[PDB]
DNA sequence: CACACACTCTCCAATTCTCTAA
DNA sequence: TTAGAGAATTGGAGAGTGTGTTTTTTTTTTTTTTTTT
């Protein structure tokens, strides 16, 4: 029924080490005491957490030691059985905290007053010729911070590593957070009014569930033997940020033929929000038995639920100036160009286009400055790496598969609706890297034309007749029929987008695994090579760090050229060339479009040079590209 | 309603019904202590009929061609089948409120 | 010696809250808000000067209408009122009860101090409201904490749906079962503060007293489901969403797809574990109770209907940035105003095919025509199934591009390459403006009524002029014709 | 199982009824 | 006639008994019909 045990613990003891603590530890070894300047923080109300970091504590045992007097183990107290702890640190700081310094503006608080009238009340009814529970005033949360390796709190663990024998354990848990609740007030003190004895009760809430208390228990309310009732009041009571998150273990972690587990994690107070879904994340929690209460805690039996209580969180991952630092080694556009994907060798051209993806033209009122460009050829030639590339060097990238639109979603997940936002919103001013490009449903395809005609997308479905602004530029890629292009035929025979949808690029670009003795030996030698040695092979130049290069481009777009005289004069006199030429074998005629997209193209090479306004010296490898790109449609 | 006593067989009747159905809270024979127990009869008890008809918002008025909004509809009496599917009626009587039975 | 009333768990003085804001609701001119903003410049005579909430008032009497919006900035403009827009954040639930009362005392004064001649029980029997906005800073719906609670707050959202209008009771109606008298019985905090026993003393029965449901009196809820606005997600993931409260004469201010502000009461309540039971979850619902909702001559024509140009200035302006194609403009500019109608046959819709390579600028005239018309859709020939552009039934209405448009531009860019099954939906609404549908016990007919834009390409390369129209389209005559 | 709600049973004392003397 | 002591009936405390509660519901395969493939 109710035995009892002798224990090697002593929480009288261990209550006097942590007051102890508290008031004597500094860490002057860094050259007034730590935690009692950081509760003045907390009594200004100018903090709201208190961190406390077991590392700090094993400095307290050890200088204790070193004077000879046996500090009662106090972390291997608390990392065995963390949770009994945060009650203990709660008592022993409230029994310590000093005064406010500043003003606060007192009377703006609600518990201030209420608390104030309850004591005036008490000294007016006791003259006659706990007080309230603590939680209700604790305007701070607790978090303990575990030890760095300098011990079980040290070594992260994989979701399965989580045995049953940790319960009640502070531990750190390694994994991807993969989804996160919205933030809900949990309560844990609700304050009641009397309506008749006029008198505040309280209710301390420690449970998923609990009983509201109806009937009035004051003293003044029983003595005069009045049925008061009770009203709950939601001004009055105390809440705290709640949030519920799920980790799971790393792909690395996950033994041969098994699944990728789970835990829940409960994130309470400052800490919330701290965890976004996506993120490789270590995670230092109280690990705990979820209790089941009322009538399921009978049927579920002993097979209790689990989860971690976060404590503390670790993510595994000048700006001026840097920008300069470039400009003034020189050279710019040809070395940015050559450091995108820089494993991929040759090919430079579609590099020093897809470079103006990133720094775009300029819309005006209403017209595009967007750049829409358009990879083709055969398989093998790695069109995806570079896609990818470009979805990680981008700001705002997004790389999405054919293997896309906005959509209502009925119950995802929790039995409720969502209008979820598609990839071509995701990529809001930004790239859309779009791979596999042919392999889409009418639906999606179709899709396209009005992202690219109208800026936006379109619903029409469960009364949502709404359009979302969608402005993007998209990079695309597609992989030939019958496995390999045939060069006796177009991109329209081999690829089955119509012109329709290909010919509103501003550069299609065909490039092809064109098999020759040196180029092969050139490609064998460094693949070969990589099978050799991990990391990668000799560049034979330096390239622009990723950061450095999105520091640049950030600065480089919002620059916005304008025309200079010579430029409208100097386009007419090639474009109607490339008409007349056009006149004279496939689709490649050069529309409208064209010029539009020489504009946009000669805008994007301006920027990168940073300038208000640039000369034909610009224009002229903007006909380049097209030029080039025209050859290759061709061979 | 019409309903007998199974504790002392006497007769309760013209016991009004509201959205619930509704048994006599006490016996009408002062030699009885019952307040429950109770049966009904079928030949005295009076029934109406009933139908309710599901309809909404006409697919002309709806003013954005948003969602078409529903209004459950009871009819009685003589007025039961006088409707059909996809046809368009004028109603006339109460708004009223249904309690969650 | 007065028995003070307080706010509770405030200490203010609900007393000073009235007799500030009454001195507020009149004396304030609008020349203070142009020196609070200061623009001070500006100042106008006219509106200025004019004392702004009597002005209001006077136009609410003589509308007959009850509801009174307020910029809250206005209480910072005015010296005695400051510390009155900090208790508005703070205790909004209490500081609109006392605002909304001050009202309708300020409207019979208005009438019976100033002795003037209109009905006293017409503005008595009436419930006016302050619906106070602008605020603060408006914050993401996604910032909400439970700091918050019981605040007023400012949100910015796309509304994704509205239930149908839910009867909240406001006055309970019992009947005595055994002597026939009644009561009107004041609902509180959601509870019936139900008799124990027959109000008349010459009855006094305990229990005999019983609920009469349409006798109660009701108020107006609608819930509306509020997505967060895409401008202010974090871009790792999807939008966040918050169901609202909206009441009384804000029900149906909202249809479905609006982009809104709202200013409001965050809430929280506890929800039951079990509905037989009073078990509460640790863990409350939110939402928020809202105040206020705000969304996101003749001589004219006669200048441009004398004129000698006027075919051709209208065709030249509806879709300046497109180089020529003189006689596209003039044709779509007629599909724009229509023929004409009748009953007791023909109507004034209008009908209009593009055809060219795909290498030209005519869907940029669909994007035009989109733009300068009312009502109208922008669709595409592959874009959606037939049952997608014409109507559907499921668990009930679908309804598409070629419908909900009456005398209004239907656009279809794409219309060589719309699929035969889809071409094949458009004969009984071109021939007879009509559509006809038969399932699951509906039998129906739809009024599709919508002049056609459509556009088309040739079928691969570039359009041959030697040969036919009806071939390089690959389209059928009778839908052509 | 066990813990709240729904509902009945029983006892006890609190109030009002009725009679008597101051 | 007031006022105070003794007798009867009603209210409700509180003890006792009895009942219901977890709860889900998409997913994945197999089939048979329309039509759009
Ligand atoms: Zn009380
Ligand atoms: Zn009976
Ligand atoms: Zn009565």
């Amino acid at each position: 029924a109710l035995p009892s045990i002798q224990l090697p613990v002593d929480y009288n003891n261990l209550f006097n080490e942590i007051t102890d603590f508290l008031v004597t530890f500094k860490q002057d070894t860094l050259s007034g005491p730590k935690y009692m300047a950081m509760l003045q923080k907390v009594a200004n109300r100018e903090l709201n957490s208190v961190i406390i970091d077991l590392d700090d504590i094993l400095q307290y045992q050890n200088e204790k030691f070193l004077q000879g007097t046996q500090a009662d183990d106090l972390v291997s107290a608390i990392q065995q059985n963390a949770n009994h702890f945060t009650e203990l640190f709660c008592r022993a700081i409230d029994n310590n905290m000093p005064l406010p310094t500043k003003e606060i503006d007192y009377k703006d608080d609600v518990l201030d007053v209420i608390l104030n009238q309850r004591r005036l009340r008490n000294e007016r009814m006791l003259s006659d010729r706990e007080l309230f529970p603590p939680n209700l005033t604790r305007r701070y949360f607790l978090y303990f911070k575990p030890l760095s390796q300098n011990a079980i709190s040290s070594k992260p663990l994989s979701v399965r590593q989580i045995k049953g024998d940790f319960l009640g354990q502070l531990i750190t848990v390694r994994g991807i957070i993969t989804r996160v609740s919205d933030v809900k007030p949990a309560v844990e003190v609700i304050a009641y009014t009397c309506d008749q004895c006029g008198y505040e009760v309280f209710q301390e809430v420690n449970s998923r569930t609990f009983t509201p208390l109806s009937e009035c228990t004051s003293e003044e309310c029983s003595q005069n033997q009045t049925k008061g009732q009770l009203f709950m009041s939601t001004r009055a009571s105390k809440f705290s940020a709640f949030q519920e998150c799920k980790i799971q273990e790393l792909s690395q972690q996950v033994p041969v033929g098994h699944i990728p587990r789970s835990l829940n994690i409960h994130v309470n107070g400052t800490l919330v929000r701290s965890l976004s879904p996506g993120d490789i994340v270590d995670v230092t929690g109280i690990f705990l038995p979820a209790p089941y209460t009322g009538f399921k805690a009978l049927k579920a039996g002993l097979l209790t639920e689990t989860y971690l209580e976060a404590q503390f969180v670790r993510q595994h991952k000048d700006v001026e100036e840097r920008v300069m630092e470039l400009i003034t080694s020189g050279d710019v556009y040809n070395r940015l160009a050559k450091s995108i994907a820089p494993e991929i060798y040759g090919n430079l051209d579609v590099k020093k286009a897809l470079l103006l993806l990133l720094v775009g033209g300029v819309d005006k009122r209403k017209i595009r400055g967007d750049i829409n460009v358009c990879l083709m050829g055969d398989p093998g030639v790695a069109k995806s790496q570079l896609l990818k590339a470009i979805c990680k060097i981008s700001p705002r990238g997004v790389y999405t598969t054919g293997k896309l639109t906005a959509a209502v979603m009925k119950d995802p997940v929790t039995d409720e609706m969502i209008l979820e936002g598609g990839a071509l919103v995701l990529a809001d001013n930004g790239i859309c890297c779009i791979d596999e490009f042919d392999k889409m449903d009418e639906s999606d395809r179709t899709a396209i034309h009005e992202v690219m005609e109208q800026q936006t997308i379109s619903i029409s479905k469960a009364g949502i007749n709404t359009t979302l602004n969608a402005r993007t530029s998209i990079l695309a890629a597609a992989n030939p029929l019958y496995g390999r292009y045939n060069p006796r035929l177009s991109p329209l025979d081999n690829i089955n987008l119509p012109a329709a949808l290909l010919s509103r690029f501003d550069i299609l670009f065909l490039m092809l695994d064109i098999p020759s003795r040196d180029d092969d030996e050139k490609l064998a030698e460094h693949v070969t090579y990589v099978h050799m040695h991990n990391k990668q092979p000799d560049l034979d130049f330096t390239p622009v760090e990723p950061s450095k290069m999105r520091e640049y481009i950030a600065y480089a777009k919002t620059k916005r050229p304008v025309m200079s005289e010579a430029v409208n004069d100097y386009v007419v006199q090639a474009y109607i060339r490339l008409r007349q030429d056009s006149k004279r074998f496939s689709f490649g005629q050069a529309t409208p479009r064209t010029l539009l997209g020489i504009i946009r193209l000669s805008q994007a090479l301006a920027k990168l040079r940073l300038a208000d306004m640039v000369d034909i010296d610009d224009v002229e490898e903007a006909l380049r590209l097209v030029r080039v790109s025209k050859e290759s449609l061709y061979q | 309603a019409s309903f007998t006593c199974d504790m002392c067989r006497a007769i309760v009747d013209n016991v009004e019904q509201s959205f619930k159905y509704t048994e006599p809270t006490f016996c009408p024979n002062p030699s009885c202590e019952n307040r429950a127990f109770w049966t009904l009869n079928v030949t005295r008890s009076r029934f109406l009929d009933w139908q309710k008809v599901r309809i909404q918002e006409n697919a002309n008025e709806i003013p954005t061609g948003s969602m078409p909004r529903t209004l459950d509809v009871i009819l009685r009496g003589d007025s039961v089948e006088r409707a059909k599917p996809g046809d368009r009626c004028k109603f006339t009587g109460v708004e009223i409120v249904v309690p969650d039975v | 010696s007065e028995p003070l009333r307080i706010i509770w768990g405030t200490n203010v003085s609900i007393q000073e809250c009235t007799t500030n804001f009454r001195n507020f609701l009149m004396s304030f001119k609008y020349k203070f808000r142009k020196i609070l903003d200061e623009r001070e410049e500006f100042i106008n005579n006219t509106t200025d000067e004019e004392l702004y909430y009597i002005k209001q008032l006077n136009e609410m009497r003589e509308l007959g209408t009850s509801n009174l919006n307020l910029d809250a900035r206005n209480l910072l403009a005015y010296k005695q009122t400051e510390d009155l827009y900090h208790q508005l954040l703070n205790y909004p639930q209490e500081v609109i009860s006392i605002m909304d009362q001050t009202i309708k005392d300020c409207m019979v004064s208005l009438i019976v101090d100033n002795n003037l001649d209109y009905d006293l029980d017409e503005i008595e029997t009436k419930f006016y409201k302050v619906r106070p906005y602008n605020v603060g800073s408006c914050k993401g719906m996604r910032e909400l904490n439970p700091n918050d609670i019981d605040k007023l707050i400012n949100l910015k959202g796309l509304v994704l749906r509205s239930t149908p209008v839910i009867p909240d009771m406001k006055v309970a109606f019992f009947k005595c079962n055994v002597c026939d008298h009644t009561m009107a019985v004041e609902i509180d905090r959601g509870v019936i503060q139900e008799p124990a026993r027959c109000e008349r003393i010459d009855c006094n029965e305990p229990n005999s007293m019983s609920l009469i449901h349409n006798r109660c009196s009701f108020a107006d809820k609608q819930v509306i489901k509020l997505q967060e606005t895409p401008d202010f997600v974090p871009d790792g993931q999807t939008p966040h969403s918050i169901s609202l409260c909206v009441y009384d004469e804000l029900v149906d201010s909202c249809r479905a797809g609006d982009r809104i502000e709202v200013t409001g009461t965050f809430r929280s309540i506890p929800i039951r574990a079990n509905s037989r039971q009073r078990v509460l979850k640790s863990l409350y619902k939110t939402y928020v109770d809202v105040v206020h909702v705000k969304k996101v001559d003749l001589a004219k024509i006669r200048e441009v209907a004398a004129r000698e140009d006027l075919y051709s200035l209208l065709a030249r302006s509806i879709a300046p940035s497109i180089y020529e194609l003189e006689d596209v403009k003039k044709g779509i500019l007629l599909q724009l105003f229509g023929g004409t109608n009748k009953t007791f046959r023909y109507r004034g819709d209008i009908n209009i095919l593009l055809c060219g390579d795909p290498s030209t600028s005519k869907s940029q005239i669909l994007q035009y025509v989109h733009k300068i018309t009312p009502r109208g859709v922008y669709t595409s020939g592959k874009g959606s199934s037939a049952v997608g552009l014409t109507a559907y039934i499921t668990r009930v209405l679908e309804s598409g591009a070629l419908v909900l448009s009456d005398g209004g531009v239907c656009c279809i860019d794409e219309f060589d390459k719309m699929s035969d099954s889809t071409r094949s939906v458009l004969h009984e609404v071109m021939e007879q403006q009509t559509i006809s549908i038969a399932k699951a016990g509906i039998i129906t007919t739809l009024n599709a009524r919508s002049s056609i834009l459509a556009s088309a390409n040739p079928i691969g390369s570039r359009y041959n002029p030697n040969l036919p129209v009806t071939e390089n389209i690959d389209l059928p005559p009778p839908l052509l014709s």
